[PDB]
């Protein structure tokens, strides 16, 4: 539960800033390689609107989710952008991330619990624009002179996704 | 002419025109049976789900007596929405405005200060929420607004022959898994409808990226090669009431890489299906489907995705994506099929993400006046179709064909032209007169073998 | 029928339908006197505000002689908007396109390059900004478009009896405090209108959290419990031209947690108000009102919030929230009332924030065709109402009732059906025939005490 | 009535009403010649550009033979958009849905699985992309849907007299320079149309900051002062087919701060223009223009900005801003003209940014019912105009006038009333009857 | 007007980040006592569109304002969300803040004048989304170890609020 | 290029934070003097939607561009806002920047290659709101005060600008 030091906070901020640049420039192979561990659990669960008096538990990885991939299945998603002949994405849509509110915590065993807000802006073709807001929850560990995410939970704000798809990495 | 069943063509006004949408809402969505959900979404007594009947919000609830009832999600007092929750368990629904308590069937059970302010003069029986006719078929719960309509059995009709193959199977049957993936797609509701009913033709071109990496059986489709025979590799179907589907042989576990539980399930149950429904329907049981139930429910058996297109005007829809799975399948297998179905045909699906523009572009291109006055072509497989001796309804020779397209827009035209069900029911004998080649499969099967 | 005055029910098409809104704009907003503002908003010569009259942008201005003139905020040259400032002081308004100078009365006084380019041939007399007919009552400035409409006093009519209790009172009267709080709300203009006219029924249910926290006198409403006598606690009124309001006795400074100057002001002024108007209106002077003036002005005397619902189509409005305070009250008391009013019913009000969904959900639920063809009920306290031997118009036994609801939609139906004001004025003697209980209050008063 | 040609006034329903816009689309943009582009945008054979013809998308393509064909950007199969690229080079356009390839002229050249799935039971001649008529005038490419319409040269008509002054000039002519600056402005398409056709009256008022800052000869207009003689400073023109423009004398390079290439080009080419087209058209060649070509194209010769207003309904448009430059000018001059044109009239232009609200406010003020029932006034300098002895069509005294305004809405009214071109072609000898003073220029010159 | 040191800038940045987490998680009581002083003035004045030639003074606390609260009046607002049962917020609106341009300046008596840009994304029900850009001007003091705001002026960009309400803390 | 040190990264962040404040407050003259070099090349290219198989070179400062100014031409743009009587700016329209993903690199000879994401939110009149997202590539240069940008390439996401104009810095 102990917050990280200012010097450690910079490196985690700088890690996400580098990570954002690789997403926008389209360097997913190079991201999957450095900044992602082989025991990754990329998870974006489906939160349904319930009453507050409803006593059911929050969605688990076993339940329905937009993303629920391991490294191998996450790699399969990455190769579609590279090797694929996707007609929607010639040319690639311009995406731009806005990471903010980054707060790291020491989780023991050289692992860091990180919470942050993410505002994704997407533009494609002539006049099409879509905006998404997410709440990221990560577990980063120190691997060499850098970081690698092994647990990643993305909480979408909107119930109904006002967009053609959610095919973008965070 | 909006639709031409003889020449197999439709005007571009069908996707764009707002007055045509007015006719669709009146003579299709307020007439035919629409997919509400499944009994697995509301398993225990008291369980409910809010859902759409087109643009009408409705609350499907599992009753205390055991039945399934549905009603319009709107209070009889000032019109306010009664329940906003997607799902849960409730013996009574309370409105957030004043507190009018509604029953499990939408009946006005109680109102605050009834003796004080109303003086018990409020006729609560006349202030019930607009109830909707609910009927179940193999667990799948449908909804209808027209009392003069036929039964859900008759509405499916000869399509029950096919549905029984998978929705009953080896005694287990199938069920939907939630919560669904809701998302807005700026397109007409018929473009995904016609796509998922019989568009094997776009699979090779549009999804050439995903099919190449996955490999297996469906990798050969990528690039639209002319060498592979599609007539022998699949078939297509269409029925009286606009229900139809394409089928690819021996590709049930096609897109699934992790298919061990799903593949073993088919190999264990195919023997029972061959006994129950014969070897003709076992062929389908082992194959990949692309079905649409008229008007706005679609699903892919094998890939196991289940979609419902809720129209929100002529140029927009809300796509609800469930995951259809067998009941008798293991909990681990159900979870495996769910992950693979969402990874392929979810909001961020590896395939579904390719179709995004294909649906929207076809609709919003008709913003131009000269464009929307033009027409669309659906003549792929004209002449090579007719009544099969074994299979009911009309059947096409290949899954890459537009027999389902023609049959969809033919029943659409009939519904749009007819003032009531009585006029539709009058054409039970002469519905497939637009399919001229009667002795097609008789000559084809005699030529073969 | 759009409205049924006999059974006290309305169709849901009134909130949704575009053609009904087309009639509303023709037959109500282009006829009835709309609330523009108050003397205090433009106190001195040269002062102006920009406001709306429905979807029309208008410029109210304080003239040199002391009178008030209004005109359409649109240049006669190309249509460009003249003044964009919310308020200020000016002897002329210049259009920013070319520079056409308009006077305080909206007359085209000067044009650049008139002698040179126009050659003095431009008839400036005929190119004045279309003037709006302005009349005032006790400081409150109204606006009208119809030439055949009656005076402002005749339009209020029976309702002035009540208004004089507060808008004159001890002698000071009341005034608005700017600048207003502007905000868009995705709802029909009638839903806030009917709410503030006599929806004491929602106060206990919706604002149970806010009222229970504040405590005091109005804390008993929390939950709408049957134990308390609602009939003795207040009354409800309606009038000929659809003006109506509910009253809660001795609860003027109910929601005010800081009510030192506000209650002391009432305690000092209640004596002279009793001698002027009487003890029947003294009861009102100390009570908490919830009024709506037809069509689209509303306010809460006591809590001192003042709102105007500017329609932006059938499914949207723009709420302009002012604060209504007495003239003779001290500056410190005015500011205290201003803070308590905005904290309760501002943009981020502790009460008004609860109603946000109740307005919008009632409107947008009618997006479905089966839903909007239904009906709305307004029969709470039907029969328990009639002409009072002291109070004018029709009165109800409790403020938690729908006498004002009925009377609002009754006049609404009269305006929508009638082709002109001449057809409206014909019903002056037979407007309250829909309320059948003539001998109600004579039996009530004589039976009591 | 919608338009009053006699008193020179229009209803506010013209910028707002839906049914009027529905009639416009059908009786104008589907009948008239619309500006598609230029030969410079598609220079080599195979080059193409996607563009608009109103609310219809179209693909203008340079054929291998040399001619130019255009067709509706929509697949004949399900209606999907064929090409999404702004420009490029392609001998065939493939649809992204099923893979239907179309030729350079929009003909269905080939379809996947035509032997196997279709069995060659598909009339591909009839299933070609909806072709559009394409004619060019001095490089400038136009497009038309109506086959019963006249030629492009006759549609321009007497306006050709003026166009030849600059679009041919010394010999080279002019050409567009892309890529264009696309931007959505929430206003009616006519409001910019009427602005660029002859609204010199707004320039001194609206752009008082830009003119005073830049200074020079155009700085005197800022503030709208009566002392300066506007009759001597410029003239205004209008033709039979709705075309019209204003002109400021010797103001061509007025807005340009850096103008060594553009000014010296005019100084070297003015002598050739004087010999060919005479001194009457030499006056125009040196002056700053202010034109709109009916319906919905416009430009400013001098500042060298070129705009096309693509309507997206009655209350919205998409402004494509090209840069019109001379052919025979040097590469350095072409780039210099481009930077100055965009700095003044680009998306973030020093002048164009001021007009933003003037376009939108005129349209969206009619949201009110009482407002839209009012009328607009275009009567600045009525009577002070007529047929000029030398110049064809109708001419006004000053550039600060509404002669082009009256002429714009006059032909607009005619197109809206006429069911076919035969009704419009009937009134070729009686179009300028609304202008009463025939012997105006005969007496003025004497 | 002396800008604060980099070490102090992080502490103020980390304070606003921890403050944002409490609004998003709905921990208003801990925020009200831990991050707000008892002499707090929460203020959001109503600016109106005036002409440049207008010489009237800018809105003061005496004039109209959406927020104009003391500590007790803020506690009145906080306890409504906490203990009360608002139907509009059952369930509860998803909110997310994006703080930017955190520029702090030193004031007298160990106080800190802090300017900040705020973008608030609110989601609720199925498809309802609203955005609010806002400018924040605060005076913070050092409650060891630890900051606590005692003046807070919120400046809304849009004149007409395109939302049902503005019931959210900043 | 090597990434900059934490201390240098802070000064560049603080430089941009101050720069944003000058745009919002409307201090364009003080900006041009302090924060802009005299050999500045303010550039915003018009990017085109082209197919992936098309191998034409990227836009250059002598192709079409929205901005393509030197220091003298930037003064012209700044002086319009100050001395000019623009009517669209009575009253002046509100703007609010949200700079994120700031990453600096040592170019050489006391110069810094800086990449960053910018989200501009503009508000004017009653209900008019427009949003713009763009990537900024800068070459900063050190001097007595702090920094001065001498190359500034702004990259718009949307092809068609959904706004009346793009008349705003960065
Ligand atoms: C319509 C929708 C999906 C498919 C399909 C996609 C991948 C693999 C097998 C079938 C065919 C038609
Ligand atoms: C309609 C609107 C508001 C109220 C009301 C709310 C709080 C306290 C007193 C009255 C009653 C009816
Ligand atoms: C209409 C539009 C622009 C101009 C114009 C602006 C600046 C310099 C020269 C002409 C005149 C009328
Ligand atoms: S609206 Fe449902 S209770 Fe009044
Ligand atoms: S539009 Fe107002 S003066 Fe021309
Ligand atoms: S839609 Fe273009 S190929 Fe079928
Ligand atoms: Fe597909
Ligand atoms: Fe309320
Ligand atoms: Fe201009
Ligand atoms: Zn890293
Ligand atoms: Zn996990
Ligand atoms: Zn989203
Ligand atoms: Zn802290
Ligand atoms: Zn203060
Ligand atoms: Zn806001
Ligand atoms: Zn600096
Ligand atoms: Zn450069
Ligand atoms: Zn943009």
């Amino acid at each position: 539960q102990i917050p990280v030091t200012p010097d450690v906070h910079y490196d985690i901020e700088a890690h996400y800033r580098a990570e954002v640049r690789m997403f926008q420039t389209g360097q997913y192979r190079e991201w999957l390689q450095g900044m992602v561990a082989e025991d990754i659990h990329y998870w974006m669960p489906i939160y349904e609107q319930r009453l507050t008096r409803d006593r059911r538990p929050d969605p688990t990885p076993d339940d329905a989710a937009i993303y629920n991939d391991d490294f191998g299945e996450l790699k399969q998603r990455v190769e579609r952008l590279y090797s694929g002949q996707v007609w929607m994405e010639d040319p690639p849509s311009k995406i731009r991330y806005f990471v903010s509110n980054v707060e790291a915590f020491e989780a023991g065993n050289g692992e860091l619990d990180v919470l942050s807000n993410i505002l994704v802006y997407r533009n494609r073709r002539q006049t099409e624009v879509t905006v998404h807001t997410l709440g990221r929850e990560d577990k980063l560990r120190r691997d060499g002179n850098g970081f690698k995410v092994f647990r990643r939970k993305l909480i979408l704000d909107a119930r109904v996704t006002q967009d053609k798809n959610l095919y973008f990495f965070c | 002419t909006l639709v031409d069943t003889v020449n197999a063509s439709q005007s571009r006004q069908v996707f764009w025109d707002e007055d045509v949408y007015a006719l669709e809402i009146e003579r299709i969505f307020s007439r035919a049976w629409l997919m509400l959900g499944h009994e697995s979404l509301v398993p225990k007594p008291g369980d409910f789900i809010t859902t759409y009947m087109a643009e009408d919000k409705v609350i499907l609830s599992h009753q205390s007596d055991g039945t399934f009832r549905a009603f319009i999600n709107s209070c009889s007092h000032r019109g306010n929405q009664i329940c906003h929750a997607d799902s849960g368990n409730a013996k009574a629904f309370v409105c957030n405005y004043h507190g009018w308590v509604f029953g499990q069937d939408g009946s006005l059970v109680d109102v605050p200060l009834e003796s004080r302010c109303y003086h018990n003069s409020l006729d609560k029986q006349k202030l019930a929420a607009k109830s909707v006719r609910v009927e179940t078929y193999k667990g799948f719960i449908f909804g209808c607004h027209d009392p003069e309509a036929p039964s859900l059995e008759d509405y499916l009709g000869e399509f029950r022959y096919y549905l029984d193959t998978i929705w009953e199977g080896a005694g287990g049957g199938m069920e939907l898994l939630g919560p669904p993936m809701k998302s807005l797609l700026q397109c007409n509701w018929k473009v995904p409808a016609e796509n998922f009913i019989g568009d094997g033709y776009h699979v090779g071109w549009t999804h050439a990226a995903a099919l190449s990496q996955i490999g297996g059986e469906l990798a050969g489709l990528a690039g639209n090669r002319a060498d592979i025979p599609f007539d022998d590799l699949g078939l297509q179907f269409t029925t009286r009431h606009g229900h139809g589907f394409g089928v690819i042989d021996n590709a049930a576990a096609g897109l699934h890489i992790k298919r061990e539980g799903w593949t073993k399930f088919l190999e264990d149950t195919r023997g029972e299906v061959r006994r129950k429904f014969g070897p003709e329907r076992e062929r389908l049981y082992l194959g990949h489907w692309n079905c649409s139930i008229f008007p706005n429910c679609s699903f892919l058996y094998g890939t196991n995705t289940f979609k419902i297109w809720h129209p929100r005007g002529p140029h927009e829809i809300e796509v609800w994506t469930y995951t259809i799975v067998p009941r008798d399948a293991d909990p681990a297998t159900k979870s495996m099929i769910q992950r693979e179905a969402i990874r392929t045909f979810g909001t961020a699906g590896t395939l579904e993400s390719d179709d995004g523009e294909n649906m929207s572009s076809a609709t919003y291109i008709n913003r131009g006046v000269i464009t929307r006055n033009g027409r669309m072509n659906s003549t792929m497989g004209v002449g090579y179709e007719g009544p099969h001796p074994v299979y009911p309804g009309i059947v096409g020779i290949s899954f890459i064909g537009e027999t389902s397209y023609r049959g969809f827009y033919r029943f659409w035209k009939e519904m749009i032209d007819a003032p009531d069900w009585a006029s539709v029911k009058a054409n039970d004998d002469t519905w497939d007169s637009v399919f001229p080649n009667r002795n097609f499969w008789n000559e084809k099967l005699n030529a073969a073998e």
